[PDB]
């Protein structure tokens, strides 16, 4: 999997 | 056709675009909004973070089929490729555009300041995705930059579990891992910015509780994934 | 840039990436260069034409309607403030999705239905026709409204003209015009009566041939017969 | 509640 960046809140 | 627009009509249109899952639009609603020359406020840079972010977003996913099927592999997918690359590369241009001539700012508050070198960074980092020659050094130098200056404001003026610092500290452990080739780096910020917001977590805020949770629960996804 | 020098080959490669990418305005404006070549589409190809103008005019039809109601909504409250700017987003939204389904119709008549050999293919874009005028007719006021339905049916119909003529009942093109067709019934033209009717015979003429049809089109047709029935108890 | 019309194959 890609690394998680900070999603849409 | 912006220009002429109320600022209050072009926000309510930003709202109404999203609503109808119409990022283009919203963002070029908050665009205008920004040329009025105003602050905005927390809502508003939200509505500027989602719409560029959806934009960007679509490019990117693009960008890395046709990169994927090109290195598998006619000119046309590597000329399709470009052409999609050019487009991302141009929004990316227009948002570090905006941050560079109206909203970032030696004055305002802590919390917008990281906000914004927070996003200069992560629109040089999404250039760097896709960046190969000698400009790709620079363009890491530059995102790293923006990052490191919103770390160090982070840490003076805002609690370990604040939502923005969490995001930033997040954000630039995804430029570690991902960009610069710093798996050691990647892991370290991101295993110290968890347990350094979780032991602050009983003084946050109940109105950050899920925004700050969430972008936790990345840091331990991301730290399992790369170890 | 400039698609008319480019190899019709390249642009139809083009349109298959984008398919893939999801970028399905690339796709259209691809498949469009691809007409203007001057041959003529086959199945495979007109099913790129198909899905990439319907996911780019399926995407303006739903921003539209989530606008018309917020717009309605706020009209029917009757607040002396709230109104104008959902009012003007709707019609550029609108105006956006005109653009599409007439760029569509331009092709249809310019070099696609005259150029048709088959009856499949004629039966295909005549049906592509009807559905246009569709969607112009779902955001139409005026009195042009009426002359738009009268478009929509009357492309239509002469598809379904052909289609009884020359392909079988569980044919998934025919299947999918009459699908279409019953719909503009119900929806368009406030006939529930000629949509259930429409819909009824399709489905019972198709079921009754259903053991000789190929297994290549098995999937497709069951579909759009599926469909049909989930229109009937809607509709009943 | 909208009738349905044909999908994409
Ligand atoms: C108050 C303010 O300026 N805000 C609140 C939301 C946002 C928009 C994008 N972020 S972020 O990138 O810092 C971030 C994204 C997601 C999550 Br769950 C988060 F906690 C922060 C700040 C603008
Ligand atoms: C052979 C040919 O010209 N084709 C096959 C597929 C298509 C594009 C979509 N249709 S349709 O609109 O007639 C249709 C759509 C969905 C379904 Br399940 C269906 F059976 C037909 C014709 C072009
Ligand atoms: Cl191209
Ligand atoms: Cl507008
Ligand atoms: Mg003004
Ligand atoms: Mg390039
Ligand atoms: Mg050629
Ligand atoms: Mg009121
Ligand atoms: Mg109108």
């Amino acid at each position: 999997d890609r690394s998680s960046s900070a999603p849409n809140v | 056709a912006m220009g002429s627009m109320e600022r209050a009509s072009l926000i309510q249109k930003a709202k109404l675009a999203e609503q109808a899952e119409r990022y283009e639009d919203m963002a070029a609603f908050m665009k205008g909004a920004v040329e009025k020359g105003e602050e905005l406020s927390c809502e508003e840079r939200n509505l500027l973070s989602v719409a560029y972010k959806n934009v960007v977003g679509g490019q990117r996913a693009a960008w890395r089929v046709l990169s994927s099927i090109e290195q598998k592999s006619g000119p046309e997918v590597r000329e399709y490729r470009e052409k999609v690359e050019t487009e991302l590369q141009g929004v990316c241009d227009t948002v570090l555009g905006l941050l560079d001539s109206h909203l970032i700012k030696e004055a305002g508050d802590a919390e917008s300041r990281v906000f914004y070198l927070k996003m200069k960074g992560d629109y040089y980092r999404y250039l760097a995705e896709v960046a190969t020659g000698d400009d790709k050094k620079r363009i890491i130098d530059s995102a790293r930059s923006a990052y490191q200056e919103a770390m160090d404001i982070s840490k003076k003026e805002m609690p370990p579990t604040n939502p923005i610092r969490l995001g930033l500290a997040l954000n630039f452990s995804v430029f570690h891992y991902e960009i610069a080739n710093s798996p050691e780096e990647a892991i370290s910020l991101a295993k110290t910015t968890f347990d350094e917001a979780m032991a602050d977590l009983h003084t946050l805020s109940e109105d950050s509780y899920k925004d700050s949770t969430l972008i936790m629960q990345l840091l331990r996804d991301n730290l399992t994934l790369w170890t």
